[PDB]
């Protein structure tokens, strides 16, 4: 399970309205999603047979003061089943 | 509360005069005018009691005037904007070094 | 894998009960496997440079910085 | 420790590189042209309680 | 020992008065007449040459200041001109400047065989004037192809600008250069 | 003894570095240029400094304070 | 003829007093044909003169070989208030060259009449002759000739009775090789240091005093009246196509009889050496290398010299140049590396110092050549020398940097085994001795 | 693209504008602009030492060389006028190699005294050596050396660092209006100085410290006192006179 297969299969299978941005790079596969779909996206990735993203490695914030939604919340996840890592991000503000 | 009512300046630092390069311009900063420092009477070290001693020059930064203004107005600070001075490119010719002085007067 | 771990022989001990005793035994075995890895590193240790040669990110030698402008400039910049 | 040349002259020329690199900001330097024109420290302080003994 | 700066001395200091002689005034005017009156700077090189001829073969800083005054420029430009070109002598030379030790085209035919004998006869090192102030040895700068090398150059400053000559001598030998020096001492112009 | 040294040196038993370096006689050199490394082993000294000796006054190495003069002229 | 070139006869020689056997002043000059009906040539007009110069195929004799007629035609047809100037380059400081000195010594009236002709052809009001500062006797002779021409009405107001006004002034340098470069010459004539200018502006638009100006060699100027009188077709009948005319050659070095001679362009180098110089000293088989024209062109080896012709194109095709047509001949007894190091010292000494690559690289090349003279170098330093020459070439304000890089490049190209052998012998001595 | 430094470009008439390409990009510049200025309008920063926008073009440092299509040689962008249809390349191998060679020549005789040079930390030479020529030095011969000159109590002099950019001389001649500084000699031995002993008496003399790209001319009263990275910059106005 390489990062080319994850990118292509996630494009083919995920509901379209969940992902606003998809990056494929040696720095990591990255999915950006609205805050209202984060939970469902993570549940899908955890449960689906072809992803089995079972381990949440961490959650962290990043501050971007020049942005209307200044905070970016990053979810680093791991599939021990397929020996692959995924990054899922969403933005947030102070309230 | 007490530190949210201070007056700040929003500005774009100009280019230094010791270097011809222009790669540090376009950034917008919030000057906190922290000018309350003194000398510690043991070693002569520079002491301060103002929390915003260096955050305006080390961490806080903004890519545009509008972002800095929005941040300042959301935090409630009273801000004044100083527009940066920019050079005027003028027609220059190497031929001008050898201009004819004209007929003698 | 990272660095030269793919050139090295070692086993990965795993437990069967998932309790404190299994983890103690795993740590003992991991020490044994670490000893194995150290022996292999000692025997396979090659000669050559210990710093990346890209002269924009690594300190020059003390003698180079005292002898060469480019080196001095890079040392000043780096530190 | 600060060192001297065998002549007795100080080695330090107040370049301030050590002050810049110090991860703990434990070095404080002031400098000026000495009476003979030499570039030398007037002040060189190390806070031994800030220092992390890293050797940088 | 040419240097790109001046250190004051008793025979070489700005306060010493220096002006073109009355007899040189005709020549200065004729030199100026060759160029538009707002382009007087063009005369710096011939005027510097005339001043060097008048001052016995060298240019004190006062002469440079006087030339700068004639052409109406800051003295720094005249200093630049005087230091850029090798024909100007900014230290004292003898009444007869002997130029030896040529360059590439003549050392193929053995040019470096004349200088040492010249110092040995003159009893001086290169660049210093003799006690009687008659001879000084300098660096020759070469023209031509140096067929009839070795060659030396004699600059005659003994009679100001009206007696100035700048001549090249060919097939000069250690015996012949001493003979040339002897005729120069006795006043006869050596053949060339 | 000067104002510079008095800012840090509070002991007068020993000579200051400024006086100590001034007591070292200028090193005579055959030539108009000399390179100073501050040590017999260059890697243990200071970055190499090339010093012109055209002036009559002794020329000072800006790193170690050693002084050099032209031996003949 | 079209097949072989050389053996120029006396009836086709332009510089008929080159050997100084007759009076060089006005009476002898007219007796030899100078100042003959110059009024008619002037009254023919600028356009006719320019067209004849273009038809003659004359190319610049100062080294670059630019077509003279086109260069003259670069001058403005209508004045914009500024005057037009002609500057004659008599500053030949290149080692091994004396042709312009001979022209000034023995045929000065040729130079003066050519000055007038070129000034009419350039619509110029005045001419400045910039002479080498060391040519004191030559300058005095030329000034005497100028007084003779002014007294006879050939120069000045109403020159030769043609209604054209033309002033000729004599200027001299103070011993700088770089002043031979045209823009450096203009700066020196202005009273500044001899530092070349960047182009653009070109001198035809802003030259002396910021006025339209043409800088051309003494040889180029002095042959124009003869070309006009005898016809462009006669001049173009000599030499190959695009290399027309006669040329002043001077041959020095290891030849039996060195001499200065006027010969047909495109003459074979070997034919020139064995015809006028008595051959290479010790025979042609003793030849090692030849520098075709002046020290500013790369040398060529013995195999190249066998068949190469002396013109701009043939020497250009073998990575060399005609230059000043100063032939320097080196036999097998010469230390070629030492000669190249000597040339490197010359270029380091003569660099004006304005621009960084020349100012520093000339000294660097000289130091490397001095080290390689005795083999005190590594084998890999030859490649470093080549790359330094490439770093200098093409990155400088003027062509002196290229002239400094070329001899080293030629040495590396044609005698690399000699340098390698010197290095190996030095290393062998180092191993056994210590 | 924003011009370098936010520089403003004024057009007398849109008819008097030409079109040039800077690395494929289309930019419009007024007639008479140089290649370097067109690069600045395009937002491309060309390295330079001898060029200064307030002083006459010199074109001697050769650090601003770029590649222009159909040009046989690298072109000094600071002096070459821009032409319509000109295709300017600044990052081709020719330009990079020219910059590397020029930087190597500049550092050849430059002294190894960054730790004692006040320009350290705000030095154009250091930054351009880090950026353009990250070439390992290979010069092993003896460096040239220069004696220091006395210019008064304001300008401290270390002439070994001078790169002969002639900015100070042109400033003295063209801005200060006091012709005291010149360039003396010829070749690698040329030295900036006044020849005779004299101090810089112009009231604008201190600006030569700003314009000198290396630590050759530095503030004597400020000598050695601080590094640029430990200084806090405040933008304000002067009250010494009524000029502001
Ligand atoms: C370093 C250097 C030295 C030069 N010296 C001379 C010279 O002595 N005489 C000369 O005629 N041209 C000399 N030139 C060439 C001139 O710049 C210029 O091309 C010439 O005056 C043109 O004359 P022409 O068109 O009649 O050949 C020199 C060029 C350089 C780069
Ligand atoms: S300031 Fe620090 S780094 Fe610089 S010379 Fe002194 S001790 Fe060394
Ligand atoms: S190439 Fe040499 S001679 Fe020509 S301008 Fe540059 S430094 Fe001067
Ligand atoms: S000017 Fe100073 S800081 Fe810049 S490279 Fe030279 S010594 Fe280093
Ligand atoms: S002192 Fe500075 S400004 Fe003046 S020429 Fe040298 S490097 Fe340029
Ligand atoms: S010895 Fe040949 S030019 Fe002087
Ligand atoms: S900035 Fe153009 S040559 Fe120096
Ligand atoms: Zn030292």
């Amino acid at each position: 399970m390489d990062n080319q297969f994850i990118f292509k299969y996630s494009w083919e299978t995920l509901p379209k309205k969940w992902v606003k941005k998809m990056e494929r790079s040696e720095h990591g596969n990255r999915f950006d999603t609205n805050t209202d779909y984060l939970f469902q996206l993570l549940c899908f990735l955890k449960l689906h047979t072809y992803t089995r993203v079972q381990v949440l490695i961490d959650i962290c914030g990043v501050d971007y003061p020049s942005r209307k939604r200044r905070f970016e919340v990053v979810y680093n996840l791991l599939s021990t089943r397929y020996n692959s890592r995924i990054r899922v991000q969403t933005s947030a503000d102070e309230v | 509360e007490e530190h949210l009512s201070r007056k700040v300046i929003i500005y774009s630092p100009a280019r230094t005069a010791t270097q011809s390069g222009s790669g540090k311009l376009g950034k917008w900063k919030i000057n906190f005018v922290s000018t309350l420092k003194w000398e510690n009477p043991l070693m002569g070290w520079t002491s301060t009691g103002d929390p915003y001693a260096n955050v305006g020059d080390s961490a806080l930064a903004f890519d545009s005037e509008e972002a800095a203004k929005s941040f300042a107005e959301r935090h409630g600070w009273d801000y004044k904007v100083k527009k940066p001075n920019t050079p005027l490119l003028k027609v220059k010719s190497y031929s001008d070094n050898f201009k004819w002085k004209g007929n003698p007067q | 894998p990272y660095d030269v771990y793919d050139q090295l022989d070692f086993d990965v001990p795993v437990g069967t009960r998932g309790d404190c005793y299994d983890r103690y035994c795993i740590r003992i075995e991991e020490m044994r496997q670490s000893l194995r890895i150290i022996v292999q590193c000692l025997n396979q240790m090659p000669s050559g440079m210990i710093k990346a040669d890209d002269r924009k990110l690594c300190p020059p030698s003390r003698c180079r910085m005292k002898l060469s402008m480019e080196s001095l400039i890079h040392h000043f910049e780096l530190y | 420790a600060l060192r001297r040349y065998p002549t007795g002259e100080e080695r330090c020329i107040a370049c301030k590189l050590c002050e810049a690199v110090c991860p703990a900001q434990a070095i404080t330097i002031e400098a000026e042209e000495r009476e003979d024109g030499s570039r030398r420290t007037t002040r060189y302080d190390i806070d031994m309680t800030k220092c992390i003994y890293c050797g940088f | 020992t040419a240097l790109n700066y001046h250190l004051d001395s008793p025979d070489n200091k700005p306060d010493l008065p220096w002006e073109f002689s009355e007899a040189n005034q005709s020549k200065v005017k004729e030199i100026l007449s060759y160029y538009p009156s707002n382009y007087k700077q063009s005369a710096v090189i011939p005027l510097l040459d005339l001043a060097q001829q008048q001052n016995g073969g060298w240019l004190p800083v006062s002469a440079m200041n006087a030339v700068a005054k004639v052409i109406e420029v800051a003295p720094i430009r005249v200093y630049e001109v005087a230091t850029f070109y090798s024909m100007f002598n900014r230290a004292k030379v003898g009444k007869y400047h002997l130029l030896v030790c040529g360059t590439t085209p003549c050392m193929i035919r053995g040019s470096r065989d004349i200088e040492s004998a010249l110092l040995d006869h003159l009893g001086v090192k290169r660049g210093e004037v003799t006690k009687d102030g008659l001879f000084s040895v300098g660096e020759m700068e070469c023209m031509g192809c140096c067929v009839n090398a070795p060659m030396i150059t004699v600059a005659d400053y003994s009679n100001g600008s009206e007696g100035y000559t700048y001549n090249y001598f060919e097939d000069v030998t250690p015996e012949k250069v001493v003979e040339i020096v002897e005729k120069l001492r006795k006043g006869e112009k050596p053949p060339h | 003894v000067g104002n510079h040294t008095a800012k840090w040196m509070q002991d007068r038993s020993k000579k200051s570095p400024m006086e100590l370096i001034s007591e070292v006689p200028p090193i005579k050199v055959d030539g108009r240029i000399v390179a100073c490394e501050g040590d017999t082993n260059p890697a243990l000294g200071h970055p190499i400094e090339f010093i012109c000796l055209d002036l009559n006054e002794p020329a000072i190495c800006k790193y170690c304070g050693l002084r050099y003069v032209q031996d003949h002229h | 003829e079209k097949t072989h070139f050389g053996g120029l006869k006396d009836e086709d020689r332009i510089f008929t007093n080159l050997y100084g056997l007759h009076d060089p002043f006005l009476k002898g000059a007219m007796k030899r044909g100078d100042w003959h009906r110059t009024k008619d040539l002037v009254l023919k007009g600028t356009d006719w003169i320019v067209n004849e110069m273009k038809k003659s195929g004359l190319r610049g004799r100062g080294g670059a070989g630019f077509p003279s007629g086109l260069k003259w035609s670069f001058m403005p047809k209508v004045s914009d208030g500024r005057p037009s100037y002609l500057v004659v380059n008599a500053d030949e400081s290149e080692p091994g060259t004396c042709k312009d000195r001979e022209i000034m010594r023995h045929d000065p009236h040729k130079l003066l009449e050519g000055c007038l002709i070129a000034g009419v052809g350039m619509r110029a009001s005045a001419a400045y002759i910039y002479i080498r500062g060391e040519y004191v006797n030559e300058r005095l002779n030329l000034e005497k000739a100028r007084r003779e021409a002014y007294a006879a009405g050939l120069l000045g107001k109403n020159a030769c009775g043609s209604g054209y006004d033309f002033e000729v002034y004599i200027h001299f340098g103070a011993g700088a090789y770089i002043c031979g470069e045209e823009t450096a010459l203009l700066e020196s004539l202005e009273g500044k240091q001899g530092k070349p200018r960047l182009k653009p502006p070109f001198p035809a638009n802003a030259g002396l005093y910021g006025c339209p100006t043409t800088v051309t060699n003494v040889e180029t100027v002095a042959v124009s009246p003869t070309i006009l009188r005898r016809g462009p077709e006669w001049f173009s009948s000599f030499g190959r196509k695009n290399n027309a005319g006669t040329k002043l050659f001077c041959i020095s070095g290891h030849v039996n009889k060195p001499c200065t001679v006027e010969e047909e362009m495109s003459i074979p180098l070997k034919e020139l050496i064995e015809r006028h110089c008595g051959g290479v000293r010790g025979g042609w088989d003793n030849l090692l290398a030849i520098i075709p024209g002046g020290s500013s062109v790369p040398l060529i080896p013995k195999n190249i010299c066998e068949d190469v012709l002396m013109d701009f194109d043939a020497l250009k095709a073998v990575q060399s140049g005609l230059g000043t047509a100063a032939v320097i001949v080196m036999d097998k007894s010469t230390d070629v590396v030492d000669a190249i190091a000597r040339l490197s010292y010359f270029y380091k000494h003569e660099s004006c110092g304005q621009c960084t690559p020349c100012r520093e690289g000339t000294g660097w090349l000289w130091m490397i050549m001095e080290r390689m003279k005795v083999g005190n170098a590594k084998l890999e330093e030859i490649d470093m020398l080549q790359e330094v020459t490439k770093q200098i070439e093409g990155h400088t304000i003027c062509a002196l940097g290229d002239a400094a890089a070329w001899p080293v490049q030629g040495l590396i190209r044609h005698f690399r085994p000699e340098l390698e052998r010197r290095i190996r012998e030095r290393a062998e001595r180092e191993l056994l001795q210590a | 693209r924003n011009p370098v430094g936010g520089a403003r470009v004024h057009f007398s008439n849109p008819e008097d504008a030409i079109e040039v390409f800077v690395d494929g990009y289309a930019v419009k510049v007024p007639k008479g602009f140089t290649v370097l200025q067109a690069c600045e309008v395009a937002g491309v920063d060309i390295p330079r030492f001898c060029y200064h926008s307030r002083l006459s073009i010199a074109g001697n440092c050769r650090m601003c060389l770029v590649e222009v299509e159909k040009s046989p040689k690298p072109v000094a962008s600071c002096a070459m006028p821009a032409l319509p249809g000109m295709k300017i390349k600044t990052d081709t191998p020719i330009a990079k190699k020219a910059r590397e060679g020029v930087m190597e020549f500049l550092l050849m005789n430059h002294p190894l005294d960054c730790p004692i040079c006040d320009q350290g930390g705000e030095c154009d030479l250091q930054d351009q050596s880090m950026a353009f020529g990250s070439d390992r030095g290979r010069f092993t011969e003896m460096k040239r050396s220069v004696v220091d000159k006395n210019l008064g109590p304001l300008v401290k002099t270390v002439m070994t660092r001078c790169i002969q950019c002639t900015r100070c001389v042109r400033f003295a001649s063209e801005v200060a209006g006091v012709q005291d500084l010149g360039i003396l000699g010829r070749g690698s031995g040329e030295e900036i100085g006044t020849y005779v002993e004299k101090l810089m008496t112009s009231e604008l003399s201190g600006n030569v410290i700003d314009i000198c790209p290396v630590g050759a001319l530095t503030s004597k009263p400020f000598a050695f006192k601080a590094r640029n990275w430990e200084l806090k910059a405040t933008e304000t106005i002067d009250v010494s006179d009524a000029v502001g």
